[PDB]
């Protein structure tokens, strides 16, 4: 627009990243969030609380999918969230057309990574305010991945992103174990996203998805308002 | 808080803050409008006014009800300059839908795209982030009427009743007490609560050539302003 | 009376220096040595001591600019400084015009002695 | 400090410097007004000659943008001369490529979407620049559009542009635009720019008057100042 | 427009780069690598910065990154800058190989990235990279190598060698611990898990937290040896026992 | 504070062209005197030590065959000046089959003497002086960082300009002749120089119809000073 | 791009990043070297090696062809890429005017490609001084020093770096035209030069010669020991 | 003066301030007076010397066969938008084959100085332009500006206490129009002698004349074509 082009992001007298710590300071106000990797798939358990009784839940979803194996929520805000996830989505089908085979997460966190610590780097922006966790199932072993805003990835068993993350990382510290059921990772996971919510959790307040290794399948209000009920 | 440039454009305060999007925030209050969305059973009914302060402007032109496309409404608020060049760009947008998809666009997807672009506007840092404020209706298939509305922040957002601008913070908080209860929703029973939400608002209880309601309807799904005389009927209709 | 006096540094701020020209006058900016009004303050300096007949002080005025008559007051006690120094009496022109050209750039190190930068 | 200097930020209680220093640097300049009859549309501008300065017909602030729409500029001077040849370029291009004569309101649009694009970057200053523009077209109507330097355009039957503004357009609503014809509205509008400025201030001036609609045919042009010389007949005796 | 520039370039009225140094003060915080004097062989050392319970270690290297048949490096600092570094760097290694049909000697390798680097803080107003890393590998011409990276694109070939800030102590215990082509690689393993434990903070030196990777000449193999945590631990205790044995002087 | 580099003062003119005039005011001094029959030229290399060779400084370089040259203050910003206004006036030989003129190389110097900005970086700090013989005679010229082109019969620059000028309508009247200016320059060059004048610290240099070429060497200088 | 001027004058007539970039000059390795009339000598001192590791990637005199020499201050890292720049710039001379690079045509090189480093937009302007010495064709040996202002200029001995002042003082009891009347009196004479430049352990001494003809002679410390020898004996026979 | 920074920059009086700064720099050039008949146009400017032997530098410019301006100011400038007006002569000329009337010229100019006064980083042109030429509806007396608004006189002054000249000229304005061009020169530069100090001349080395007119060619004259109309003045008063 200017060729202005010049990075706002400098070091620090200390030497420390400063748009990087505030950006994590941006993850901490965001909503809580919690995936799990137990043995056949990965969980990914979200916490969405509108605002208000006038507001619709069935327009926007947080558990977004990839392709038909490979989810991806966050921790921040949306705005800067969705970008990225476009991002995402064309950045998988050049693999697509390229090598003509379904895409590996593992690839998918270079590359979304490279987007990002690049993107910190260059003319004139802030860095994204979104800290990810992706998962998917892959040549048989199902994955779980946590990227940031310093553009750093992470290969987690069972990790918790947002508010109260240390209360729910010590909580999945002991209670997260050696290996467990598709089922017994979403009563975990609904126990933790319970440490830290409302008075009630409903179909409305949660949303969860899960992958199998035979595909994705984002689950339905039906089955979301069945497990939790069965408070975890 | 603050710390450097951060009060200025568009880069994080050590808080967590970006200070120039909450400033937009409150861009929108320097228009003085309410604006009411209300999505019945198959209907929905935009409901605004105008202020005409003057006797030569005219009641021609003031209309904030855009028309997008021939299934798609729009009204809005927020000031002026930043409202009109965000409807060039929707209706630009549409007709590109068009051309490149070969069928009609549904409301969801254009409020993405608008969201996304003024993201970008959001993102840089060198470029002022659009202080209006985007309300959409529009009909589906199989969905019935939607309404959306987009912040200048970036997020695609709609609900059953929504209303953004200068007096809806009491204005949501009639409709949630207006809402939740056992009532259906008829066309005549939106239209009288578009309005009688309003009144409650501004205590005023005024004349028909103030408030402009467009609505649609799945009987002719084509978007729709009022003529002054039905508004009339309406409004007297109300009155018991 | 009296019309009073007023002196400062910068010019600074606005507002008093917008209020005195509806009362007060006279505002001059210094000068600050001409280049030929350097041998002025050398000229005083020409009592100081013993001053021999061979030097020049038209040939060291336009060595060291912006130096007022501070700047050229330690040339001429530069002078009787390295005289002690090196036990002589007298300074010839060369003698400490060599020392000159240092105390100027040494001195223009760390600090230059910019004023435009104060107000800038 | 520091909220007023770039115009792409906002300051904390929710508007823009820059643009608010753009509406009042209008403010300085002389009155310019204009007013529609039901068959065409009246200018004129007061123009301000101290003791020599210039040539009668120097600097004209009307201008002629189209083969029938024209300017009436106020404000500072070189940027309305850029907006008239950027409006004159427009309508060169709705001219070449879609066959028949340009409409006001797409004009409007063209021109205030630029008008706003300098109001969104530190690249550029915001405009400090107002015009009207007069048309007439008999699928059409007479029209008479306001451009602000904000970029906000729409529709008045008669405006004001200048130092005295409010007052130069406060006997406007004395006179009736619906049933009076423009030949009357020419001597209608040399009354009050005679009446308005008065002469303490500046002690001479002169005026010019420029009038499209039905009786020139479509074609805008300045009227003969000399020929029936209407003003100063009425305006000399309109004192007492 | 020009008031909220940083100035990222400028020399400041002291002397010095203002910006390098905050740049080496970055490398001077969560890293430490090291390589060691060795014939038939080198050796790189790791630090593991996250060792909590809760990683999942499938990624199968964490701080050695293999960026052709012969050589690798090791990231120090902030990490996915040297992920865009590595991503540049095979790129520049795997282009030459295409140019000319053999493999990449190491040195216009490290001067094809410093250049780079360099490029960053010669103009640009830019943010400088943030990485010092290292570099092993076999070559036609030399044998063994190592060399030094800098965010100022100074590079140096050493025998032993400093990341990061608390390797400095390393370096003084490498030179108390010097010597002249002696590998026999469990002498130099020796030192290296010596090294690790004396100037690392964390007792007794636990077998999760180090990782040890090695580059052994083979005709035609030249293989990265990437060892796992089972020859680690009898390296470990090796290594006390030969402490408990040279206590015993006292 | 760091403004605008394109920036005018309250007086006011351009900031950084005013600026760039005081770097003229720390460089080596130089005279130029136009003559009925060349142009003679003078200058002081200024040696700062014997440790330098002293012969391998230039201030006169020699554009054309027929029109000369003296830089000042920066030498190295001058070197490009140099370089182009040959290129230029070879460009005019070879479109033009005739010798440039003495004064359009100066409109072709001074019409890019102003160019810096960010689009489309700072003025160029050099004071030159043109001399040679055109069809119109021998003409001397003077250019400035602004582009503030002027002929000027007996021009001095420099660190020296007050009193030399001031020295040098003294000494000067319109039917000069050559060996006449040529001692009237290294008078007023022992007067303002520090070191000894001798045999390595000034060089002249000449430019006539019919005395050319007649450039600069060594031990004609011998005698030039000898004669005092 | 980036569209930004870096370098601009000062009010008081200076540029700064010019006359004041040339500390890094200051706070370098020092450098010394004089011509002979037949053989020249140039130098590095001030190496500050760690004394335990690899010494041939520290090398700061190189070659850009044989014909020429390098030798530098300031940090290295900015030299690089001239002296990289330099070497391609005096390759395509070999490909047209058939004679090899003369010292004045690659110095014009570096000082005119360093004046316009400092003239143009969004650039650092380089914080080295460098030498460039060799003897050319028709056997006629010549230096050039740089600038960061980039002034060529050709001295007969050089100082620069740390104490230039100190060592450029001394060589002024050097200029006795004795020295050099041998070429052993010439490198001695730049070995005993550098005993008043920092600490002279025989470590720090890095010199290299160049004998007219011959490609550039890298000097083991074999010979610098016996000159250290005969230097100190000779101050021995100094009383 | 925070503000003062920036061409972009407006006031919160409404005043930009970069423009103002160049008008000053309009001032500081010398005076120099145009002034038009109806059937011819004369402009007279002043010349300045920077010492005693440099010659004085030349105002008037020649620019097409009917089109000449004077200047005030930068020089570098007035070479710049010079060159800008030569190109945009010889296109028309080139392509219509006719000479452009000067009423469309200046527009260029405006046109043209606009751009460098919004967007960033650009400086106004310090410029003194009195343009005067032919087109067939007689002679024209244009002055610019570095804010670019260009106004049609009968005559005006710009430069250093150019004041003095119109203050000169508005009681002869209704006598500077019938005249032919010998007495009408003369009028011409007894504006130049009031914008003098009273005790020095008005010599013939340093004013220059330009005319143009419908049998006559643009001509510049220098001192010694000048000679023969400085020849038979008033006396400056008392």
């Amino acid at each position: 627009e200017r060729g202005y082009s010049f990075s706002l992001t400098t070091f620090s007298p200390s030497g420390k990243l400063v748009q990087i710590e505030y950006a994590l300071a941006a993850v901490a106000g965001g909503a809580p969030s919690v995936g799990i990797k137990a043995a056949n798939g990965v969980v990914l358990a979200t916490e969405k609380k509108q605002k208000s009784i006038l507001y619709d839940e069935r327009s926007v979803h947080k558990v977004e999918p990839i392709t038909k194996h490979i989810g991806l929520v966050y921790s921040g805000m949306g705005p800067d969230y969705r970008v990225l996830v476009h991002r995402a989505r064309k950045l998988a089908q050049q693999y697509y057309l390229v090598y003509q085979e379904p895409i590996p997460t593992a690839q998918l966190v270079q590359r979304v990574a490279s987007v990002m610590q690049e993107y910190t780097q260059s003319g004139g922006v802030r860095p994204f305010g979104v800290s990810l966790l992706i998962c998917g199932w892959n040549e048989g072993r199902p994955y779980l991945f946590q990227s940031d805003p310093s553009g750093a990835y992470f290969a987690w068993k069972a990790t918790a992103m947002g508010k109260n993350y240390v209360n729910g990382k010590t909580f999945l510290e002991k209670r997260y174990n050696e290996d467990l059921e598709l089922e017994d990772a979403i009563h975990t996971a609904i126990l933790t996203l319970k440490e830290s919510f409302e008075g009630q959790m409903t179909e409305d307040n949660i949303e969860v998805g899960i992958c199998n290794e035979a595909g994705f399948r984002r689950l339905t209000p039906t089955e979301v308002k069945d497990y939790l009920a069965a408070i975890a | 808080s603050s710390a450097g440039f951060d009060r200025h454009i568009t880069i994080f305060s050590p808080e967590g803050r970006l200070y120039q999007v909450e400033y937009a925030f409150k861009a929108i209050n320097q228009g003085g409008l309410t604006s009411v969305a209300v999505r019945g059973k198959d209907c929905a009914v935009i409901v605004t006014q105008k202020k005409v302060p003057d006797k030569l402007l005219d009641s021609s032109t003031v209309t904030h009800l855009f028309k997008i496309t021939e299934n798609i409404g729009c009204v809005m608020t927020g000031m002026t300059a930043d409202s009109r060049s965000q409807v060039q760009r929707a209706r630009y947008e549409a007709a590109n839908w068009k051309y490149k998809y070969g069928y009609e666009i549904p409301v969801d997807m254009l409020c993405k795209r608008i969201a996304d672009i003024s993201q970008v506007y959001t993102q840089n840092a060198e470029m002022r982030p659009l202080g209006c404020c985007m309300i959409l209706i529009g009909i589906d298939e199989e969905q019935g009427p939607q309404v959306y509305k987009c912040d200048p922040a970036g997020y695609y957002c709609g609900f059953k009743a929504t209303a953004a601008g200068v007096k809806q913070t009491e204005s949501t908080s009639f409709l949630e007490k207006k809402v939740k209860k056992k009532f259906d929703w008829t066309f005549e029973q939106t239209v009288e609560t578009a309005i009688t939400c309003l009144s409650t608002v501004l205590s005023i209880d005024f004349k028909p050539s103030e408030i402009e309601v467009g609505v649609v309807t799945v009987e002719n799904p084509k978007f729709r302003i009022l003529t002054e005389a039905e508004i009339d009927a309406h409004l007297v209709a109300l009155a018991e | 009376n009296i019309k009073v006096l007023m002196a400062t540094n910068r010019p600074d701020t606005l507002d008093p220096a917008l209020m005195r020209p509806g009362r007060l006058d006279r505002k001059i900016e210094f000068s600050l040595p001409d280049l030929e009004g350097r041998t002025h303050i050398f000229k005083i300096h020409a009592r100081s001591m013993s001053v021999e007949r061979d030097i020049r002080f038209e040939l060291l005025a336009r060595l060291c600019p912006n130096s007022t008559g501070a700047e050229i007051r330690s040339v001429c006690t530069e002078a009787g400084m390295f005289a002690i120094r090196a036990r002589r009496k007298i300074a010839t022109e060369k003698d400490f015009l060599e020392a000159v050209n240092k105390v100027i750039k040494s001195y223009a190190k760390f600090s230059a002695t910019p004023r435009y930068m104060t107000y800038n | 400090t520091g909220y007023d200097l770039s115009a792409s930020t906002f300051s904390p209680d929710g508007r823009v410097f820059q643009v608010e220093y753009a509406m009042k640097a209008v403010e300085n300049s002389s009155t310019a007004i204009g007013i529609r009859c039901k068959d065409g549309v009246v200018f004129g501008v007061e123009k301000l000659v101290l003791s020599k300065l210039y040539e009668e017909g120097s600097n004209k602030r009307l201008f002629n943008v189209d083969r029938h729409v024209g300017m009436a500029v106020a404000g500072l001077l070189a940027d309305a001369r850029s907006l008239a040849d950027i409006a004159r370029e427009e309508a060169s291009n709705f001219r070449s490529n879609f066959g028949y004569n340009i409409p006001l309101k797409h004009l409007a649009d063209r021109v205030a979407m630029y008008v706003h694009a300098y109001t969104l970057y530190s690249a550029v200053r915001p405009f400090g620049c107002s015009f009207m523009l007069g048309s007439y077209s008999v699928n059409d109507g007479a029209q008479l559009y306001m451009i602000d330097p904000s970029g906000v355009s729409y529709g008045y039957w008669g405006c004001a542009i200048g130092k005295a503004r409010q007052a130069a357009k406060t006997e406007i609503e004395k006179l009736q635009m619906k049933e009076m014809t423009c030949r009357d509205i020419v001597k209608e509008v040399a009354k009050i720019i005679y009446i308005v400025h008065d002469e303490v201030k500046d002690k001479a001036f002169e005026l010019e008057l420029s009038w499209v609609g039905e009786l020139t045919n479509g074609r805008h042009e300045i009227v003969p100042k000399d020929i029936r010389e209407e003003a100063e007949k009425y305006a000399k005796e309109s004192l007492k | 427009s020009r008031r909220y520039d940083s100035r990222t370039t400028i020399f400041s009225p002291e002397g010095r780069l203002y910006q390098v140094e905050y740049a080496m003060e970055a490398i001077g915080h969560a890293g430490t690598c090291l390589g060691i004097l060795a014939n038939d062989g080198v050796l790189l050392a790791a630090e593991r910065r996250n060792i909590h319970k809760l990683l999942d270690e499938v990624f199968f290297s964490e701080k050695i990154y293999k960026l052709n048949e012969d050589m690798a490096c090791s990231v120090a600092g902030i990490t996915s800058d040297a992920n865009v570094l590595t991503n540049e760097l095979r790129l520049i290694a795997q282009r030459y190989l295409l140019q000319y049909q053999e493999p990449i000697p190491c040195e216009q390798l490290v001067t094809a990235l410093c250049d780079i680097k360099q490029a960053y803080t010669q103009f640009g107003g830019k943010r400088p990279f943030g990485v010092s890393l290292l570099y092993i590998g076999w070559d036609k011409h030399y044998g063994f190598q190592l060399y030094q990276s800098d965010p100022s694109g100074n590079y140096g070939g050493w025998k032993a060698t400093c990341i990061g800030n608390n390797s400095a102590a390393a370096v003084s215990m490498l030179k108390q611990d010097y010597k002249e082509g002696e590998m026999t690689l469990k002498s130099a393993l020796a030192l290296a898990i010596k090294v690790l434990n004396k100037t690392m903070d964390v007792s007794k030196l636990s077998a999760e937290k180090v990782e040890i990777a090695t580059l052994t000449r083979e005709n035609g193999k030249t293989v990265i040896r990437v060892l796992k945590q089972k020859e680690v631990e009898q390296l470990i205790k090796k290594h006390e026992e030969e402490e408990a044995k040279a206590e015993r002087e006292k | 504070y760091d403004r605008g580099v394109n920036t005018f003062s309250p007086e006011g003119r351009l900031f950084q062209v005013e600026y760039a005039i005081e770097a003229i005011k720390l460089g080596s001094t130089a005279i130029g005197i136009q003559t009925s029959e060349g142009v003679c030229l003078a200058v002081e290399k200024r040696i700062t030590s014997p440790l330098m060779e002293p012969s391998s400084i230039e201030k006169i370089v020699e554009i054309d065959a027929h029109i000369g040259c003296a830089m000042s203050g920066l030498i190295a910003d001058a070197k490009t000046l140099i370089d182009k206004a040959r290129v230029e006036t070879q460009n005019h030989w070879f479109t033009y089959n005739e010798t440039m003129t003495v004064e359009s190389v100066t409109q072709a110097v001074s019409n890019l003497a102003l160019q810096f900005g960010e689009e489309d970086s700072r003025p160029f700090g050099v004071a030159l002086l043109f001399g040679g013989v055109d069809e119109k005679g021998p003409q001397l010229f003077h250019m400035d960082p602004s582009g503030t082109f002027v002929q000027c019969d007996a021009r001095a620059i420099g660190s020296a300009s007050e009193g030399a000028q001031s020295s040098l309508q003294e000494v000067y009247h319109k039917s000069m002749t050559l060996k006449e200016a040529i001692k009237s320059s290294l008078i007023i060059l022992k007067q303002v120089m520090e070191e000894k004048l001798n045999a390595t610290n000034i060089e002249l240099a000449t430019v006539q119809p019919g005395q050319n070429f007649h450039m600069f060497t060594k031990e004609e200088l011998e005698e030039v000073i000898k004669d005092i | 791009s980036y569209d930004r001027a870096i370098t601009v004058f000062s009010p008081d007539g200076h540029l700064f990043q010019v006359e004041y970039a040339q500390e890094a000059v200051k706070k370098g390795s020092t450098a010394v070297g004089v011509r002979g009339r037949d053989i020249v000598v140039l130098g590095v001192e001030k190496k500050s090696v760690a004394k335990l590791q690899d010494e041939r990637t520290v090398r700061k005199i190189c070659a850009l062809d044989d014909n020429v020499c390098m030798a530098f201050a300031g940090l290295t890292a900015d030299a690089r890429i001239v002296i990289n720049r330099a070497r391609v710039e005096c390759q395509s001379h070999r490909l047209t005017v058939e004679d090899p690079v003369t010292v004045e045509y690659i110095t014009r090189y570096i000082a005119s490609l360093k004046q316009r480093y400092t003239q143009s937009n969004g650039r650092r302007p380089f914080g080295i001084s460098a030498l460039i010495v060799g003897f050319d064709f028709d056997g006629t040996p010549r230096l050039y020093q740089t600038d960061p202002s980039g002034t060529y200029h050709a001295w007969k001995a050089n100082a620069i770096g740390r104490g230039a002042k100190s060592v450029r003082e001394f060589l002024e009891k050097n200029y006795t035209d004795e020295a050099i009347e041998t070429d052993d009196l010439t490198i001695k004479l730049v070995i005993k030069a550098l005993l008043e430049v920092v600490q002279s352990g025989g470590k720090n001494i890095e010199l290299a010669v160049m004998r007219r003809d011959q490609s550039l002679k890298i000097l083991n410390p074999e010979e610098i020991e016996k000159y250290v020898a005969e230097i100190e004996k000779e101050k021995e026979e100094n009383e | 003066n925070q503000y003062d920074n920036d061409v972009t920059v407006w006031s919160p009086q409404g005043r930009i301030h970069q423009i103002e700064y160049a008008m000053e720099a309009v001032k500081q050039g010398s005076a120099t007076v145009g002034l038009k008949s109806k059937t011819h146009a004369v402009l007279v400017a002043l010349k300045r010397a920077q010492s005693e032997l440099a010659a004085h530098q030349k105002k008037i410019l020649h620019v097409d066969n009917h089109i000449g301006i004077s200047i005030a100011g930068l020089t570098a400038d007035a070479r710049l938008l010079c060159n800008f007006m030569r190109q945009e002569c010889l296109d028309s000329r080139f392509v219509f084959d006719r000479p452009l009337p000067v009423s469309r010229l200046v527009s260029l100019i405006g046109s043209k100085t606009q751009i460098p006064t919004q967007r960033y980083g650009r400086r106004p042109y310090g410029v003194g332009l009195l343009i005067a030429g032919y087109d067939d509806m007689g002679p024209h007396i244009f002055q610019t500006c570095p804010s670019a608004n260009y106004f049609d006189c009968r005559a005006m002054s710009i430069g250093a206490r150019s004041q003095s000249a119109r203050t000169y000229l508005e009681r002869h304005m209704s006598e500077f129009m019938e005249c032919n061009l010998n007495e009408l020169v003369k009028h011409g530069l007894r504006a130049l002698r009031e914008t003098l100090p009273a005790e020095q001349d008005l010599t013939t080395k340093n004013v220059s004349i330009g005319i143009v007119g419908k049998d006559l060619e643009f001509t510049i004259y220098d001192d010694d074509d000048v000679s023969p109309f400085l020849e038979g003045l008033e006396e400056r008063p008392q």
